[PDB]
């Protein structure tokens, strides 16, 4: 399980977009 | 009927009719669009819903009806600053065309000496994002429910020869009665064919886009699959700390599926994060048809959810009556619109 | 149908032919009433699951068939002294003449020396009052399927020339399988035209029954407007502390609405809180059909509901394996019936 | 259908067809077993799942597929000594001769040199047993749910001449969709008319079994009245800390109803806790439709469960991503297979 | 929000009918 | 039990002063 | 101490010169009353945290201190037609002439041509009241806590020759670190003997309080008793629906206690729900050290508790950030005040 | 103290005066038995509140005080058959000679022609095994607030030569405060120095018992550590499906130590968890001091403790007002006394 | 109410069976 | 974990004691 | 109420450390 990786990245929060 | 019978028959005879009025429709819309469409004096503000980069989204009371909207007002000089003026323009021209179940309604659009303002149908549920955040991971019923709308939504999109190219449980608002309305059409293309533009979210970028090949409606096959992957498992299937090494990683495409995933699951997600597009899902001979007739998808009626009448699985209640407490208890500000007209002409097709 | 196809025409075909014979046959038990069916000694007393003005109610298990029924006794002398009489009388001819799966069913009906017995069906969930008010408010789906109970239930009894006149939670009893059972028709008269008497609870009184100005079956519409405003939203549309201060808005009818109410909630709400009755729905032209086709109503389909084979939204699991607690483990009475027979021709024809 | 309209016509019609090449099937597959499917090296261990008697359940992941399944590993030697060989040369034929939508699969299944493996589907959500003991008792609504798949499984398995023998909430496993999957099928017997042996759970057994005095497939039926009645009620109809003293309650069959039971409920379950078999449901002249035909099942479309196409009241979500925590974190064995070949010959058939 | 109001009446608990 | 009446009664909200 | 050792021998020591200090202290402000300590400019207004029949209470932020406060708003106008003059000017002397841990802080108090307002400290935990209701009982450790806080306060306000007069949840806040602050000192009297008014909520009323025969200080004792009952069993001791019945009952004094009271509870309210005034804890020889030294508060450090340094066993998380969403998102007023002092010789003492 | 200061000096000091005082007492008690204090006619029946194998509990209220105990009815006959007459007798003597905060208190004693009565305090809120097994584990603080509760009862039962020999959560019942309760004397025996009997729990047998080789007071430190690795744990650390298997286990004595544990925890169970005899804890030199003081126990005042002082960590609230739910809602019996006396030499003693 | 009696039992954990 | 092994034993209820 | 605010960025993860 990743599970546990997932939630030590700083990206369990809001996701936004590269861009344009 | 998603297969009644061989009323499956009625089915795809009505799917095809129905698209057929639509695109006629579409084309009409988006080739001479709506214009304008009220002003700022017929709205009561009651509170601020959010703030962005190009100014708030607000909890707005049209005084005619005593109906509710969000209105996200756009400051002008700022969207022209931050170069957004031709996404601000395309996501509304595409918005004021577009009428599907699925997708949030562009209710009224105008602008004023300072701001633009588009006021949209206020749905109070919020995003799908934070509940599946709090609730942790979606039973794989209640993850179809969801796969089902937006194939459908995804299915009419790309016949008005639009790319979405967003995909995400941020945009995937939960309205009233439990069924997703997809926000944002800031990055959607009307593309025929084949594009070139890196834009997305890392976690959904399918390895095409990242690889900068050119590519097409493909796409957003390939962020479905993340998305039912993300829905039924909690998290990505390729996430890590750093976006390249996201991209690192769906490059490769290794996914691993977890232990509760259906064999069922693991093998609609198998073809559609897949990294042949002669082999992606969606992309082949039978477009749609191969995912709206894969096992997963075997109890699921594809009319009842157009018909928005199965029964939701979840129903998000808010609290707060009339100003809610998540929605938020702002500093409230004033909105200033100037004695000058500021950016005219690059706005002048808003 | 709800609107199966136009097969909504075999719904109204068939609803049509329903009442026909329904009106046949309340006219005959209505005409002739049904009277004393049963005997105190045939009923094991379980616990006392209430307590009243008029005396308790009572959990009973009818010996030979080893069923449960909520035993409400009333004292013939308490009954007489607070001029109940007539209330008793019309509410027991009402219930033995009536027949419909969400009206609450009075199984047997008895005197003797003291007491007037009537054993009605035991619905365990309780009140939907409670349930409301300890969830705080419902979903508008959870809401819309029992406002749709409730608009077949007033069909129902409006075809029968019964104007309930009590509808609120607290008379909505929620059964096993979580569909409504409606009680205490004690207030409904079979009036044919117009009446003038002031009651209800005063949330829930129309304009016109505070105005004193004669009234008809329009209010009980306004009544649903009242119950689905107070399901969707925790609290009445007119509430304050002092009665006459609720009448005081209510005659003004000025509702807002909460910001999470669907544009379509509230716009079928505006037309059943109407306080002129040309315009009130379930008054106009089209009766219920005016309510039955709303588009908030548009995913109902009414036979299913009548049916019983929709899924309900929430079924209660009161705790506590035979006798509860919550209904309680009061200090256990007597009954005791008299060597005389008090009130013999007050009750004579119950 | 259920009752469709008279399209029950149909459903019957249907059913009918449905089980004749049903029994065409079986018996070929019955009489010229499949056998020794696959082999070791196919299959990454990932966890133990648990540990019994004759060895461990593993999760296991077909390297060809990337499927999970659980592996029953099963000691040729501690099967011998524990007198088991002829149960678990029996269940594998019955297992892999059977095929309906709520028995659990056996995928492949092979021996060697010491153990015997079993692989078959991985039902995460596990067994009802917990679920319901966390719960405390299921709506009847929920348990009607599970109710109507079981009445359908003995429908099917009686007609291949085999009682099942063995019913309580451990061996229904609960799947990701929210649907039975019946495990165990060590006590099942193809057996023709009657038999004698004393099997099952205490608390299960029909009068018939305790007196010795020769019994059929009324079993089955008696045990799913006890079954409807646990997962109603919360415990059994009759229990006691010995089960000498089950037995003493059992053959008296007097039964006690919770006050919440509907009349409805009460009054199926006095009709399969017979003890009269000339009297018990299901073995009656009107075989399963006796039951099927009940007023608790009213609301039982029977095709739309089979179809798998009701939504399910409950999707269990066991926690832990890959190797869960419930599961379990266990001390992890080798699998020692031998450089001979224990009790070749006894387990020759399998 | 009048449901602040609300609570604060004493008619959040069982209303009886004015009557008869 | 009483608590069963005392649910039964309006006087489950919040209960002001007769007065002055 | 509470009876640290004999060091009740110093906490007595200590409770009798801090009661000294405090007498000389109150007589002080009383009999010198400190007035109109400041203006409105001071305070921007955050958000409408209730609305009465003098006006409404507001968050309001103190712009030197950038502290919260909450300000009852109070139009002299509506005071003098609801005949609230003297209990409004008898409320606020009261208030700034007394200082105490548990007693709600008035801030700071001024006029203006319009309204009066009393700025006091905002406790955002709430009443105990809901809390109460929503959790339904508390432990009797919990209720004890509360119990202790409530002893003590009335110590000191019964030295001041203060009887409070209204005690109930609805008049103790919760603060931050979850103790107990007192408002609503308008029915308060400072009265050295006896006195004749009725007032209170009838639930609380001392049994000579409805008689009309006179009363004094140990009217608080007897509300200190329906309040522990409250507390540790749910509702109070007598109730009924119609007032003039709870007095019938009072009257009669015959309480029954719950089973889950403890002997020793059960004892204490024995003697503070006393009828006779010769028997009724706090109003004997030995004052509150009856009450102070039952075996029930015999765990209790009264030092500890008086100093805020018990761990309180549960503080309230009222949600909403800035502005809540209980407190409330009302329609916001202006506050007008006028071009002419209205009220101002009655209000002239204030 | 604990360890106050060197004030652990007055800890002892006094523990060793209190124990002194202690001994004298119960002598006299154990050595001239208090007898036959009550009769029934005193105490009115509420409900059961369980029934057993020598008859039932039940709540009871006793006439002059008001107060509730929960009354254990014996049938003298039943007794007798059960060959329990000396269990019985020895577990009265033992309980009417005793006195300590954490034991059950034997309010009343009595025989009469048929039973014989044995009337207990009420503790309302129930075993600890429930709601450990509910809440699954305990943290190491609530678990250590209750180990520091045994220590001291043991110490206390120890000195006056009785060994408990049975302890488990089933025996400990938590009250209103949430300290503990030790209910069933019937296997404690006042031996100074060895015994031989089989009994107890089979998970909680020290390897002495199981072996036969004669025991003495340290089996009942064996057993607080199994309780506090239960309590700690979630589970026993020797458990089995059948009892000769769990024997199987202990004598081996490899107990593995959950992960969570805290090294400091797993040390002090190192020590009570002992099945050298010469090592055990408690069973040393330094008595239970070695267990005292022991880091695990650092933070443990042992006099705050016994003064009942501390803030426990977990109240049950255990619903129902007056009759409960959980304690049962049962078939109400007669208790029939005889017109003769049963038993009379046997029980003469009573 | 036997569910008092049902807790009350071991029965109240995985029930196996008899046998065979 | 054997935690696991422990749910499944019946012997996750009430137990008595063997006797006397 | 900024708290909205706070939800809507990705800062309501894991923070890492900018470095060294
Ligand atoms: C099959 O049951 C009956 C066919 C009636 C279905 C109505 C057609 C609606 C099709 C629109 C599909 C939209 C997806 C892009
Ligand atoms: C439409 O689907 C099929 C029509 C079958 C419906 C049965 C008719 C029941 C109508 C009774 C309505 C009661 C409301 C007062
Ligand atoms: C009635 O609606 C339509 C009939 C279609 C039903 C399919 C037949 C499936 C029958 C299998 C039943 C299995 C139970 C043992
Ligand atoms: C006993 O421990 C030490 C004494 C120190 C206590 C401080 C005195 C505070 C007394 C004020 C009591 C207020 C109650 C009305
Ligand atoms: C240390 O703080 C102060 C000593 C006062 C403690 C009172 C003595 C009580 C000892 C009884 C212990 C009971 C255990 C068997």
């Amino acid at each position: 399980t990743t599970y546990a990786d997932f939630i030590a990245s700083g990206r369990t929060g809001r996701r936004n977009a590269i861009h344009d | 009927g998603n297969a009644a019978a061989a009323k499956k028959g009625s089915e795809q005879e009505s799917v095809k009719e129905f698209l057929a009025k639509a695109k006629e429709d579409f084309l009409k819309k988006w080739e001479n669009p709506a214009q304008n469409t009220a002003h700022l004096d017929q709205f009561e503000r009651i509170k601020t819903l959010g703030t962005g980069s190009f100014g708030r989204v607000m909890l707005v009371k049209h005084k005619e009806t005593g109906n509710h909207f969000a209105m996200k007002i756009l400051d002008k000089q700022k969207v022209v600053k931050l170069k957004q003026i031709e996404h601000t323009l395309n996501e509304k021209r595409i918005l004021q065309a577009v009428n599907f179940p699925f997708l949030v309604k562009l209710e009224y659009s105008f602008k004023d000496n300072s701001n633009l303002y588009m006021v949209m149908e206020y749905v109070p549920g919020g995003e799908m994002f934070s509940h599946l955040r709090r609730i942790g991971r979606f039973s794989e019923p209640h993850a179809r429910f969801y796969a089902a709308q937006i194939v459908l939504t995804f299915e009419y999109l790309h016949s008005l020869d639009l790319i979405y190219r967003d995909l995400k449980p941020e945009n995937l608002l939960i309205d009233q009665q439990g069924y997703i309305q997809v926000t944002d059409f800031g990055f959607a293309k009307r593309v025929k064919g084949r594009t070139w533009t890196l834009c997305g979210t890392p976690e959904y970028l399918a390895p095409e886009i990242i690889l900068s090949k050119g590519y097409n409606k493909a796409v957003d096959w390939w962020a479905l699959g993340v998305l039912i992957y993300e829905m039924a498992a909690g998290y990505p299937p390729f996430f890590a700390d750093q976006p390249i090494q996201i991209y690192e990683k769906i490059v490769s495409g290794k996914v691993r599926f977890p232990s509760h995933f259906s064999s069922d699951l693991k093998d609609l997600l198998r073809n559609l994060l897949q990294v042949d597009l002669t082999k992606r899902f969606g992309n082949l001979k039978d477009g749609v048809n191969d995912i709206k007739n894969h096992k997963w998808f075997a109890t699921t009626d594809w009319i009842a959810i157009y018909q928005r009448k199965v029964e939701a699985p979840f129903i998000p209640k808010f609290k707060g009556p009339g100003d809610t407490s998540n929605f938020d208890d702002y500093e409230e500000e004033e909105i200033r619109v100037s004695i000058n007209e500021k950016c005219g002409k690059e706005f002048s097709e808003f």
